[PDB]
């Protein structure tokens, strides 16, 4: 069972660097998101001061 | 688009028989691993992240 | 490495991400409190 649990713990390794991976993505388009709801609030701002 | 005991238990046993497989080393998913990380998207995303963290450092 | 030198741009762009929308927010109350007025 030594070597079984060895192996899996390479794999969970594996994983978790794909994890990583698939997280940073995630952060770039939540990035982009927030530049359009920029955009949006100063337009917002405009019809305020208005 | 629809979910019935059959493919809910035919989805779980081949979610099991491929760890298992994977385990023996008995598969090849470097299709699969390399679609999802994408060495090609990657790059685009640091090239666009580093063009954003450029923009933000100037506008001061 | 790559990935690392992702975590540090990610880092300090999502750093100063915050900071800009966090003034944008003092500025938007202000100007609502005026407009209160």
């Amino acid at each position: 069972l030594g070597k079984v649990s060895d192996k899996s713990r390479e794999i969970s390794e594996k994983y978790i660097e794909e994890s990583q991976a698939i997280i940073q993505e995630l952060v770039k388009l939540t990035m982009e998101k927030l530049e359009s709801k920029f955009t949006k609030l100063c337009d917002l701002e405009t019809q305020l001061e208005m | 688009n629809n979910v019935t005991l059959k493919n809910l238990t035919a989805f779980q046993l081949l979610s099991q028989r491929e760890n298992i497989c994977e385990l023996l080393n008995l598969v090849e998913s470097t299709e699969r691993h390399n679609s999802i990380i994408n060495p090609e998207r990657q790059r685009m995303s640091l090239e666009e992240m580093k063009k954003m963290l450029d923009a933000l450092k100037n506008e001061r």
